[PDB]
């Protein structure tokens, strides 16, 4: 949680820093309203407060434009914050790495001190395997292309696989879809379709 | 702009029957120079009267340094939130297989000192980058009157970045290299190795086309990327407005 | 106050002093010898401070930014200086980088996770003597991915991970009264 | 301007040198100013001339 | 103590210009690294957040004190005009595609993908039917292949 204490530290710091500024002259005879009115009358002490008038106004003004600057910073993280909530906790984000690493699966949110927190829970696919691929399976001529997923071989045989999951299945002609002859495809393999 | 009013019917469609693979190359600033200030050197110069009555200011000069310096920490932080996204440092493999795909211009140049690609040596060649400085020639020749060394003797020094333009040149070429020998997978985990085809026929199922497309005009396709690449070659090899 | 050296200007018969973009005199005619001198500052930033936090230890590096190694002592005018701060000037533990010259640290060639940035590719960190090291960071594990016209890798099972992240949504209100600030209670 | 620093690196101000001997360097000029003249004078000028 | 106030008052607006920059680039990476996590490790959906077209991949390149993508994108090139209908009345029933969109050459129909004109010759697996067909605007009269 650095972020939320950086910025409460931020805060307090700034106001302090405000607070420890009054102890400058600004070219006055002192930096204390008390010590110029009873030294010098009004005559002179009217110049004096002046500097230090102007003098502290501007320690104001450069506060001011200080907190301008993270209330900026701050307007942005929030709207990246309601942005994340709106796509993620509300919904399913297909944004990579949007919500955390790995595919997003929901959002919890939970409230924090002048913040929120997200518990991205995401889908990653952990143990994978090696297997010999195939663009397209030529069956009679015709060459087979895969509806959803990819042609595997585990050496022998073949089988259409979705692909984040090895859960193979046989060659099927619903499985797959014709397109043409099989001569101008890059990488066919012969191999035979089951038909129903 | 031109006029160009379009056909409209209520049983007229419009079908595509060919396609351009462009490649369009679009820039964005990450990071800036970080720079640290002195006040005593700028202020008060090296007079130690003008230092004792700028000492009742500390307040105000601390709150200027703090400043800068979270405005380097930030050019840091920006740099690694973009570059160092994956922290596997993936190498190309040494044979270039990726049906018909031209890759050379965007990848490391192994015959240089720097571990860049041709487009970034051109990117960088393009840029003047003029703040680079030796401490030393300022004290030497300074007839010549560089501002740098105005610059330096007024307290303005500029801090050098966190990562050395070879090591975001590295981790440029690792994102490269995940992303044409295992696609979007090595982003969601670890990196799942796939022939580059099958990865552009991915590619084209999930723009809305079917896959055969691509096979059956495989070539052209990779002709058509080469061709496009070419062009990025000479753009950014004429112009300095990009 | 500064530093004197002989340098080369043209200046006219009725002009002893010359003045840069900043107004500040550079150039001046010594009256007795008819020379001029360049006035330069006695002291350059560029000088920073590398530290594990207090509670740990009180060692500390000094990276002097832009400098040779072997000019050290010239650019920082250590004859004149203290001697506690002679000894972080020259030794064994002198580094060369290309930011400047570490000096206090021993030069590594390991390389970790960077813990307290340096520059131009070098971070600095407490070993266990106890000493401060500089090294250069690692970018992340070496991976070669296999990679095959013919060779597919599919995933048999999965993880469910779930990642905590924080993001600030709003600050402390505050307000501020110009009269009670500036004009305590003073009526004047 | 505190008695404890956390882990890091932090740019610093120029303290560490100071001054410790003065240089003088004026024209090698002997002649005494001039001042019975202007001072001394036996008779001044009318204000208008 | 005048120009000690002057001279800080000029480092205090360098700071402030300084921030309101680091402001604008902080903006600006955060969109670059939202580009590189959504266009280069995947393929991006929105409309023209990564180049003109149906992005496909994206190639960071490093640049001075920035970054660039080549954003290679799909945009179709040669069109045709044709005659379309939202549903075939087969014998009574509405067919609807299940991808794609009827297409006649002048004589006959087929169902064609739409990004692409690779037409195939209507089949009961290509359409689905979804009632009779009298309150659809537009339906046309044709006969569906049935394997
Ligand atoms: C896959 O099937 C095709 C035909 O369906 C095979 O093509 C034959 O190749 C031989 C020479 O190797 C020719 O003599 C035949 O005329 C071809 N057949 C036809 C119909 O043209 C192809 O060889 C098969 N691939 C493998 C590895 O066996
Ligand atoms: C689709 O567009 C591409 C290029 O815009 C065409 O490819 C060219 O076709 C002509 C004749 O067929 C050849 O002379 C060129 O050599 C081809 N260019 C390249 C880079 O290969 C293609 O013909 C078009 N296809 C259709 C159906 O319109
Ligand atoms: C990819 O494109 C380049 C340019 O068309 C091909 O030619 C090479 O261009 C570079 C210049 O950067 C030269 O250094 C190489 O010597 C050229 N190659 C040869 C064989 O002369 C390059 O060949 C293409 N890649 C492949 C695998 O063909
Ligand atoms: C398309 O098919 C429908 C019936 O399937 C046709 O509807 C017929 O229209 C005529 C008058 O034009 C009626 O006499 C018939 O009774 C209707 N048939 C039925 C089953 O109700 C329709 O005409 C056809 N459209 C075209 C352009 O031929
Ligand atoms: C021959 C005149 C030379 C003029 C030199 C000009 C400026 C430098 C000397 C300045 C002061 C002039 C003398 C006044 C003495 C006042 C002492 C006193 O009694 O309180
Ligand atoms: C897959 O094959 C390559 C080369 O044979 C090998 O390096 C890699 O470890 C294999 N994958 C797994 C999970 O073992
Ligand atoms: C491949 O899969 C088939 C069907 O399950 C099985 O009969 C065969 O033994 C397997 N061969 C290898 C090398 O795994
Ligand atoms: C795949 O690569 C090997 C050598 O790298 C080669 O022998 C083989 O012909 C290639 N196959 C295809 C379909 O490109
Ligand atoms: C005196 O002045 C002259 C020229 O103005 C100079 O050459 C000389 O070095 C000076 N010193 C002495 C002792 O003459
Ligand atoms: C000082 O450093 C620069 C670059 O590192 C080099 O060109 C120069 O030769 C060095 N000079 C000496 C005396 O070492
Ligand atoms: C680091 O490597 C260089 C040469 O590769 C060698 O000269 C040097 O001694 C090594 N550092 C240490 C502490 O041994
Ligand atoms: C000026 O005149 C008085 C009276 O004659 C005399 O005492 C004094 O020495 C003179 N001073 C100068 C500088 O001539
Ligand atoms: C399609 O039809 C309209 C009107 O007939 C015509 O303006 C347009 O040019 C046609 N499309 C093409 C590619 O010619
Ligand atoms: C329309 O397509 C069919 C089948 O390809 C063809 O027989 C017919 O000639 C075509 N007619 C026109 C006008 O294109
Ligand atoms: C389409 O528009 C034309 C005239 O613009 C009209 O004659 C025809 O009936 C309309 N057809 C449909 C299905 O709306």
């Amino acid at each position: 949680l650095g972020k939320l204490q950086d910025v409460v530290n931020q805060n307090a710091q700034a106001l302090n820093t405000l607070v420890k500024q009054l102890s400058s002259n600004f070219g006055a005879i002192s930096s204390v309203l008390n010590d110029i009115l009873s030294r010098l009358d009004k005559c002179e002490a009217e110049v004096q407060i002046d500097r230090l008038i102007t003098g502290r106004l501007q320690s104001l003004q450069t506060y001011v434009t200080q907190q301008l600057i993270r209330a900026a910073e701050i307007r942005a993280s929030a709207n990246l914050a309601a942005t994340k909530m709106s796509e993620c906790v509300l919904g399913q984000s297909k944004r990579v790495d949007f919500c955390g690493k790995g595919y997003h699966l929901m959002s919890f949110p939970q409230s924090a001190p002048h913040g929120v927190v997200f518990l991205h829970v995401t889908y990653v696919p952990a143990q994978e395997k090696n297997f010999t691929t195939a663009p397209a399976i030529c069956h009679d001529g015709k060459a087979h292309f895969p509806r959803e997923g990819v042609f595997v071989s585990n050496g022998t045989h073949w089988f259409v696989t979705q692909r984040n999951f090895y859960e193979p299945q046989i060659i099927t002609t619903d499985n797959t879809f014709v397109s043409g002859n099989c001569d101008v495809v890059i990488g066919i393999v012969n191999n035979t379709v089951y038909d129903p | 702009g031109a006029e160009n009013s379009v056909a409209y019917s209520n049983n007229s469609i419009a079908i595509p029957t060919n396609f351009t693979i462009s490649v369009t190359t679009e820039i964005l600033p990450v990071s800036m120079t970080k720079t640290s200030v002195d006040c005593t050197m700028y202020i008060c110069g090296d007079s130690t009267e003008c230092s004792n009555l700028l000492l009742q200011y500390g307040s105000f000069c601390t709150q200027l340094n703090r400043a800068l310096t979270g405005i380097a920490v930030e050019q840091d932080k920006n740099t690694q939130e973009v570059f160092a996204q994956v922290k596997q440092i993936y190498k190309t493999p040494p044979i270039k297989d990726f049906g018909g795909f031209n890759f050379s211009q965007i990848l490391p140049d192994p015959s240089k000192p720097s571990k860049r690609s041709f487009i970034e040596d051109l990117l960088f060649n393009k840029v003047t980058l003029a703040d680079i400085k030796q401490y030393g020639d300022c004290l030497g020749d300074i007839a010549a009157r560089d501002l740098i060394c105005a610059q330096k003797f007024n307290g303005l020094t500029v801090l050098p970045p966190l990562l050395t333009d070879e090591m975001i040149a590295q981790y440029t070429s690792a994102l490269l290299a995940g992303t044409i020998t295992s696609g979007w997978t090595f982003g969601a985990g670890a990196a799942l190795q796939i022939p580059f085809a099958m990865q552009m026929a991915y590619r084209f199922n999930g723009i809305g086309v079917t896959q055969n497309v691509l096979y059956e005009n495989q070539k052209l396709i990779a002709n058509q990327f080469n061709s496009a690449i070419g062009k990025i070659q000479d753009s950014l090899s004429s112009t300095a407005s990009a | 106050t500064g530093v004197l050296t002989e340098s080369n200007k043209k200046f006219l018969p009725f002009q002893q002093f010359g003045r840069d973009i900043a107004d500040t005199t550079d150039a001046v005619r010594d009256p007795q010898t008819l020379e001029i001198l360049d006035i330069t500052p006695c002291s350059f930033g560029g000088v920073s401070v590398i530290t594990p936090g207090t509670n740990t230890s009180n060692q500390v590096a000094v990276l002097y930014q832009d400098v040779n190694c072997t000019e050290v002592p010239v650019a920082i005018h250590a004859d004149q200086l203290t001697p506690t701060w002679r000894v972080y000037s020259t030794g064994s533990n002198v580094f060369q980088t290309r930011a400047g010259c570490l000096i206090g640290a021993e030069h590594v060639n390991n390389s970790y996770e960077c813990d307290i940035p340096i520059g131009a590719g070098i971070c600095a960190s407490y070993q266990t003597s106890q000493s401060i090291i500089a090294y250069t960071m690692s970018l992340g594990a070496e991976n070669s991915v296999a990679y095959s016209n013919n060779s597919i890798a599919i995933p048999t099972n999965f993880t469910i991970s779930v990642t905590t992240e924080i993001l600030p949504v709003s600050m402390t209100k505050t307000s501020v009264d110009c009269t009670m600030y500036i004009c305590g209670d003073s009526t004047e | 301007k505190s008695f404890t620093v956390e882990k890091g690196i932090y740019q610093t101000s120029n303290f560490r040198v100071q001054p410790t001997e003065s240089i003088v360097r004026f024209p090698n000029i002997t002649n005494l100013c001039p001042f019975g003249e202007v001072f001394n004078a036996t008779r001044f000028a009318s204000v208008y001339a």
